[PDB]
């Protein structure tokens, strides 16, 4: 194989680094520019989403691999800010280059990076440090879930996605523990429904109902039966599912098979709940038994849901049909099969008003794409949410904050005459890329866009007001409500800043070329 | 992963349903062009091609941006009908008009909002010469009759478009309040009919009678089985396998010959003379029910009796097992109908009922498939006549209107955009121009007079470019419910915005 | 596009340019050809009206030709060539037009124009003939079978040619009276004279020997059973490892059968057609032994047409199977023959048969192959030629010389039209007259003589007369002893007026995914 | 478009003939020969009737077309 050093990598990190920050600045934020995706497979994804973008891309490089993975820390903790840090990585490393051709080391520069990356992170910092409690957070929520539901141009309107995104972070991830939860928050969805078909569910929606409507819609709170047993076939791990193969065979079964579901539904109900959920369901069979031995239950759960209904209900573990026991059940504040409106989604609900260890967010819409279209939007917003809900602290998006930023950084770049006093001010001459693209896609020249906000730095040297971000006409990001969490944007640059430096920091590589990934 | 970048991605958005709007831009717009499909990457074929969807999936479509308008057009004559050829061409238009705009260097954004916000401004005029016609019932009678004749239109039907106005209407002025495609019961067959086809009285059904059975049946109860015998009946003893060695497989088939004969237990304990039921018998098989003495038919048709039931007033239900698990249908005879060397066995209890039985004959599938959905076209755009009976003029009149609005638009409504508006106002007049050639008419004083013209308020008078000639959208009938014309500008309009702002496509 | 453009082009590229050497037609012409195929088959071919089926073509614009050759000659019978050459003439006034500028949709529209035009001077030529009347019947039948391939034996021919329409023949005029209704059955044995027309269904099943239903009460069945027997329908309790076990179920298959085969002799039907459909085999090896031995004609699964021809000429269901005896739906028939002509042949003739008012049946014989042919293709299109009199009457010429004549005439409706048309009309009218020209082309050297002058001598005959490309000389074209039926031209005129505007409905070509 | 012009003022033969109209040789509303008032001298188009088929007859006259290799000077 091969080792390529220096130039040679420096001009294979910015290289790989350079193409992929171009297909997200035109996919920037909400006037970004959507893309078409299509696999091998005739598949097609419309994407302005760069971790969408990224699992689309299985392009081959330590960068492809870096993108690959740096937008998807920022994608799950703080959600949107997933674009900016990519393309903005390369633009530092676009600026290297030039910065090394003026004979500057590549480490000379590194620290510098990261030196300025303080400043923007500090002037982050100062912009809002405002902090909200939930129910005076849910409405900067939902006002950033405007934003943070905005990219994905679903948003107004699914102020209902952006108020379950309220809930389902505070029902299971606190204000005070900042421990992320997107774990307990259960991302749910159906093909069908409808966008504004939107709901949070507090407990466990199962996918299937009691075996009859003519047995009640309704399991009163808590005795949920946690079951695995077969009512229908086992399909067991241990050996293998076989079917009767003799003519006598359907004959004994059909008669064997009846009386002890008639004693085991019995059993359950002698056990007692209203409802056993089990993880392998009634049959049609054992439906009319559930019916004939007038018992309510679930018939199929989810081998995982099994532990789901258990764990998330709070329910004590009831692991089988014999270990079945009065004491130990799964839990409920009550227990329905609901129609969400549209009848094509319909599940049966545990639902926690005791205690929901997984908060289910249940998002519908016509198809697939609709509903994803809303997911992600709906992570990225119940993401930021979160984060605010944790800690409200926000800032001006748009870029006036990094506007505002570079001034301020590249001023106090300046200050160390140590070498990065240069360096360091050309970082702060990529914090102003994010806009600038941005600006591009807003249909406006971000070169005099910008210094419309560097004016109005020049006049606010914050953001309070700025540029469009989406594309209007009103430039502003307080009154337009560009906003994102203070946090995110800072985790953007730290995502963004280290990288550069980390590559920086690695160019000796063995490869025969770039595209070892 | 194949990385695209704008350069060619524009342009493949622009390449994709351009060059297939060509091929459907023949068959749309008035007739002076269409599309032979010359059909070999399947074959040794040569096909004739109105439908838009036989043009576009036949073909590879292979682009990812005629990915989306195949998918996307497909959808809108799904929904509305004859909408194909319609949101292909004019995104193609589109294309051409991004083309420029884009070449002009221009945001795709700036070039969105520029045709998005042109699209409802002519919707808007659109719905200026939308014409509600609803005023009588011989109006709306007239509206669907001339919205029925304009989606048939731009296709080969043979005797299709004359019987369906009376029966998509006639299917119309029984729902009162929809069509009826619930009603209608489309049967297929060789008859040695041209496209000859007619409403059919009760549903006759397919099946010579031989072996005993008297043909004719008279005075004639059926009973309504949703559950019928296939060759064996199936029950708890139904299937048995003896078989140890070859012969036993000679004679296996014989054993099952068994099982024909206890069928006529379940059926002669209903007691009922005539027993219709979905699973078909065979002739050997008719050997054992016609010696019964009691008439079983076989393969009635659901749907034909879901016809009776609803014009016979009765109950065509689910699940049947004993007499009494499907209310008894009534008819007044279970005859047999020839129809040249044919032999249908037709059951007749009511005729051209709320519910019909529409006969198909034709020695062509591939007409009645297209006569099918033009049918299938017309009857949801005259559904929503009922619901909208405005019928905007059509032919590039209503283009031209919105050409001409949108352009005096765009002059006063942006101080940008009013390059994609005029834009969207001229992928408006396009559609027009490409077939007036195609009667060898000039389109460019066409759409330059002929638009202002009648955007001077002609608007009935338009575009004949059949003839090539300038005549009345309303009395030449060339016009259709606002509602299709604006569905086939939302997709179009849509369809074309999306690649539009894709400046770059993945491809593993 | 340009491939839009081109292609139309790149059609009449390939199109036209066979429909063109398609005429040698008629003549001793040009030399024969030993044709190796696309696939490297060495082919001797001649006789261009079957070359015209024969041939194999690629592209969709040539292969039309084939479908427009397809095209005639079920329809009339005659003029096979009359169709396509003429595809010729079109595509020479097609291009001229595109090089004119005139538009696809317009030059589509011309071929209607010409058409009317056309369907018009034809019958203003042509002279009425009657078509119940045995005289013209023999008449375009003679001149056909003065062109089809036995002038000797289109003696008798005749009458079994005008006998068989006028079996089916149906009030005064119509176009009806098809040739499904006429079963043609090839009868090894005998001779062309021998060849006889009859009136009733004539099956072409060949069964085992004779004497087998030639009785009388003879009736024709069809059964969509088979006979019944232990390993045959009935059950065998009793499996074979063994050959022991094999005989006792073939001989308790074969004494059951032989009940079975009395049951269809009472039943007055000697001929059952047995299902194709198989049962176990459905009619066992051991029971047509059995059929046939009460004078029953079966084999082995039936040809499926005859059991269609029952059921169509004769009216004939299936029965009940034959255990039940029969339930008499077999059609009647008090004679089912098998004649041997000679001691030889195998034809199965159904005489009092159901017959309704049609399917003559003409029993072409031979003792040869040969011999069958050249009577059977001879009375077919004598049997057409009838067909095309009865279905649309008179006559016209043939060999093309009267299209000249529609040529020259329609070249004034061209200067009467004063449209576009008028010309592209115009330059199709004129196109008409390369056929005789083209038909007396290929035959060899120092060529110029007689082509311009094979059209400028009609014109010099004027609008009446023109030269007899049979015959040779100037006269009134439609009888020199030369016709084909108004029909056929003008069948030959719309096809292909047709087929030629499909290619300018052609935006561009395509390939299926 | 000529061909299309060439159809009324053949239209017109049906109509009328050696007419005092014709097409607009002045691109007018009007086609004509006499509210365009345009025609030549009766001796003109005859004499241009003249040199038409004389250089058509011209290039016919003689078999000689032998060249020193030079047809043209």
């Amino acid at each position: 194989k091969s080792r390529l050093m220096g130039l040679e990598a420096l001009k294979s990190h910015i290289m790989a680094a350079k193409a992929v920050a171009n297909t997200m600045r035109t996919s920037l934020g909400p006037n970004g520019l959507d893309k078409m995706m299509v696999d091998k497979d005739g598949d097609v994804t419309v994407t302005n989403d760069g971790a969408t973008i990224l699992s689309m891309m299985d392009v081959d490089h330590q960068i492809a691999k870096l993108m690959v993975e740096l937008s998807k820390s920022q994608d799950d903790e703080i959600g949107d800010g997933t674009t900016g840090v990519v393309v903005l990585a390369g633009a530092l490393l676009e600026e290297a280059e030039q910065l090394l051709d003026r004979g500057i080391h590549p480490i000379r520069i590194a620290d510098g990076y990261e030196q300025a990356a303080r400043v923007a992170i500090e002037h982050l910092d100062k912009i809002s440090d405002s902090v909200l409690v939930d129910i005076k957070d849910t409405e900067p929520l939902i006002q950033t879930a405007k934003t943070t539901l905005g990219s994905k141009v679903v948003n107004s309107c699914h102020r209902q996605m952006a108020e379950i995104a309220v809930n389902a972070v505070l029902t299971v991830a606190d204000m005070e523990r900042r421990d992320v939860d997107f774990e307990l928050i259960k991302v749910e969805g159906k093909v069908g429904g409808r966008l504004e078909d939107t709901k949070l569910i507090k407990g466990v929606i199962v996918d299937k109902d009691f075996s009859h409507p003519q047995m009640p819609k309704k399991v009163e709170d808590a005795k949920i039966a946690i079951l695995t047993c077969p009512f229908e076939p086992p399909k067991p791990k241990t050996k293998h599912k076989l079917d009767v193969t003799s003519v006598e065979d359907y004959k004994a079964l059909q008669k064997y098979e009846k009386e002890k579901f008639e004693e085991m539904i019995q059993q359950i109900k002698e056990t007692g709940a209203n409802l056993a959920i089990c993880q392998w369901g009634f049959d049609d069979e054992a439906n009319h038994l559930l019916l004939q031995n007038n018992l309510p239950a679930v018939r199929w759960v989810g081998g995982p849901e099994i532990e789901l209904i258990a764990i998330a209900t709070g329910g004590r573990i009831v692991p089988r049909f014999s270990e079945l026991t009065a004491e130990k059940l799964g839990f409920a504040g009550l227990v329905q099969e609901i129609s969400f409106g549209t009848t094509k989604d319909k599940m049966l609900v545990i639902e926690q008003c005791k205690n929901s260890r997984a908060v289910t967010i249940f998002i519908r819409g016509g198809n697939k794409m609709i509903i994803e279209e809303a997911k992600r939007s709906l992570h990225d917003a119940l993401c930021v949410i979160r984060n605010l809900i944790r800690d409200n602290r926000v800032v001006y998006g748009g870029g006036a904050a990094e506007i505002s930023c570079a001034l301020a950084v590249s001023q106090e770049a300046d200050k160390c005459p140590t070498l990065e006093q240069y360096a360091m001010r050309a970082f702060a001459d990529a914090l102003e890329v994010i806009p600038m693209a941005l600006s591009e896609n807003s249909g406006m020249n971000p070169i005099q866009t910008m210094t419309e906000v560097r004016a109005r730095q020049v006049k606010e040297m914050n953001p309070a007001l700025g540029i469009d971000c989406l594309h209007k006409g009103t430039n502003d990001m307080k009154q337009q409500h560009v906003i994102e969490t203070l946090i995110g944007k800072k985790q953007q640059i730290s995502l963004a800043t280290q990288m550069v430096r980390m590559i920086l920091k690695i160019d000796d590589i063995r490869k025969p070329g770039e595209s070892e990934e | 992963a194949d990385e695209e970048r704008a350069e060619t991605a524009r342009l493949t958005s622009f390449i994709g349903a351009i060059a297939i709007g060509d091929l459907v831009k023949s068959t749309l717009g008035p007739k002076g062009m269409d599309k032979i499909l010359l059909s070999s990457g399947r074959d040794a074929s040569l096909m004739v091609t109105n439908d838009g969807a036989t043009i576009l999936k036949n073909i590879g479509v292979d682009n990812p941006a005629a990915k989306v308008l195949v998918d996307m057009s497909r959808v809108q004559d799904d929904e509305v009908g004859d909408g194909t050829t319609s949101v292909t061409v004019l995104a193609a238009e589109l294309l051409r008009e991004a083309e420029s705009l884009i070449a002009k260097k221009i945001h795709p954004q700036t070039i969105i909002a520029g045709w998005r916000e042109a699209t409802k401004a002519a919707r808007e005029a659109l719905l200026s010469s939308a014409v509600d016609h609803g005023s009588d019932e011989v109006k709306f009678r007239q509206d669907l009759m001339n919205i029925a004749g304009t989606t048939l239109s731009s296709k080969l039907l043979t005797h299709h478009k004359d019987h369906f106005t009376k029966l998509a209407v006639e299917a119309v002025l029984r729902l009162k309040g929809s069509g009826n495609l619930e009603a209608i019961h489309i049967i297929k067959k060789l008859g040695g009919s041209l496209a000859d086809s007619y409403l059919d009285e009760g549903f006759l059904l397919d099946k010579k009678i031989g072996v005993n059975q008297p043909k004719r049946i008279e005075n004639a109860k059926i009973l309504i089985a949703n559950t019928g015998m296939d060759t064996d009946k199936i029950k708890i003893f139904g299937s048995r396998v003896r078989v140890d060695s070859t012969a036993k497989v000679a004679e296996i088939e014989h054993a099952e010959k068994e099982k024909m004969k206890e069928k006529v237990e379940r059926i002669l304990k209903h007691g009922i003379n005539c027993f219709i039921n979905r699973q078909l018998i065979y002739n050997y098989p008719e050997q054992l029910f016609g010696a019964a003495g009691v008439m079983a038919i076989e393969h009635a048709d659901f749907a034909g009796v879901e016809r009776l039931a609803l014009v016979t007033g009765g109950e065509i239900a689910s699940t049947f097992d004993h007499p009494e698990l499907v209310k008894l249908g009534s008819c007044k005879l279970i005859e047999e109908v020839m129809i040249g060397e044919d032999k249908l066995i037709h059951f007749s209890g009511v005729a051209l009922g709320e519910a019909c039985t529409i006969v198909l004959r034709g020695a062509t599938q591939q007409i009645l498939d297209e006569a099918e959905r033009s049918l299938h076209d017309a009857l949801c755009v005259l559904a929503q006549t009922v619901k909208d009976s405005r019928t905007v003029y059509g032919g590039g009149c209503s283009e031209m209107l919105m050409a001409h609005a949108v352009t005096q638009l765009a002059n006063r409504t942006p101080g940008k955009e009013a390059v994609a508006m005029e834009s969207y106002a001229k992928a408006l007049r396009m559609l027009p121009t490409i077939i007036a050639d195609n009667a060898g008419y000039d389109s460019a004083d066409l759409v330059a007079q002929l638009r202002a013209a009648h955007s001077e308020g002609n608007t009935t008078a338009g575009l004949d470019m059949r003839e090539g000639t300038i005549g009345d959208m309303a009395i030449l009938g060339i016009t259709e419910s606002f509602q299709v014309k604006r569905q086939v500008l939302l997709s179009a309009a849509e369809a074309a915005e999306v690649i539009l702002r894709v400046d770059n496509i993945i491809k593993a | 596009r340009d491939k839009p453009a081109q292609i139309r082009f790149s059609n009449i590229s390939a199109a036209k340019a066979v429909a063109d050497a398609i005429r040698t037609s008629l003549g001793p012409k040009g030399m024969d050809k030993m044709i190796q195929d696309g696939k490297g088959d060495v082919t001797i071919t001649n006789d261009g009206a079957t070359i015209l089926k024969q041939m194999q073509v690629l592209h969709p614009a040539a292969r039309m030709l084939v479908e427009l050759s397809k095209a005639q000659d079920i329809e009339a019978g005659d003029g096979t060539t009359s169709v396509v050459i003429i595809a010729g003439s079109l595509l020479d006034s097609c291009t001229k037009l595109l090089q004119k500028g005139i538009h696809p949709t317009i030059i589509s529209e011309s071929f209607q124009k010409a058409l009317e035009k056309g369907i018009e001077i034809l019958t203003d030529m042509s002279r009425p003939v009657e078509l119940s009347d045995r005289e013209t019947l023999l008449n375009s039948a003679t001149t056909s079978l003065n062109s089809k391939v036995v002038s000797q034996y289109s003696s008798l021919l005749s009458p079994m040619s005008v006998n068989a329409v006028m079996k089916v023949i149906d009030p005064a005029t119509a176009t009806s009276v098809d040739l499904r209704d006429i079963k043609i059955v090839k009868k090894l044995g005998g001779t062309i004279d021998d060849c006889e027309l009859v009136e009733g269904l004539v099956l072409t099943q060949k069964v085992s020997n004779s004497g087998i239903t030639r009785v009388e009460k003879a009736k024709i069945g069809l059964i969509q059973f088979c006979l019944s027997a232990p390993k045959t329908d009935m059950d065998n309790q009793i499996v074979v490892s063994d050959y022991a076990q094999m005989d006792r179920v073939l001989r308790e298959e074969r004494a059951y059968i032989l009940n079975l085969v009395k049951q269809i002799k009472k039943t007055g039907c000697n001929v059952l057609l047995i299902q194709k459909s198989i049962l176990r085999d459905a009619l066992s090896d051991l029971a047509l032994h059995f059929l046939n031995k009460m004078k029953i004609m079966v084999i082995k699964d039936i040809e499926r047409e005859d059991i269609e021809f029952i059921c169509k000429t004769i009216g004939t269901k299936p029965v009940a199977h034959i255990d039940q005896f029969t339930a008499d739906m077999l059609g009647s028939a008090e004679l089912a023959e098998e004649v041997n002509l000679n001691g030889s042949g195998k034809l199965l003739k159904i005489t009092g048969c159901a017959s309704p008012g049609k399917t003559v049946t003409i029993v072409v014989r031979g003792s040869n192959k040969l011999v069958i042919e050249e009577a059977e293709r001879s009375i077919h299109d004598a049997l057409c030629v009838i067909r095309c009199l009865v279905k649309k009457r008179a006559l016209i010429a043939g060999g093309g010389a009267p299209e000249i004549e529609l040529a020259l005439r329609l070249t004034e409706y061209s200067r009467t039209l004063s449209g576009m048309e008028s010309y592209c009309v115009r330059a199709f009218a004129d196109a008409m007259e390369v056929i005789p020209s083209t038909l007396a082309e290929n035959a060899g050297l120092n060529p110029i003589s007689t082509v311009t002058e094979l059209r400028n001598r009609h014109a010099q005959g004027e609008k009446t007369a023109g030269i007899n490309v049979r015959k040779g000389g100037i006269s009134n074209i439609l009888e020199e002893l030369v016709v084909q039926p108004l029909l056929v031209s003008v069948s030959a005129l719309t096809l292909a007026t047709e087929t030629v505007r499909s290619i300018l409905k052609i935006d561009d070509v395509v390939n299926t995914r």
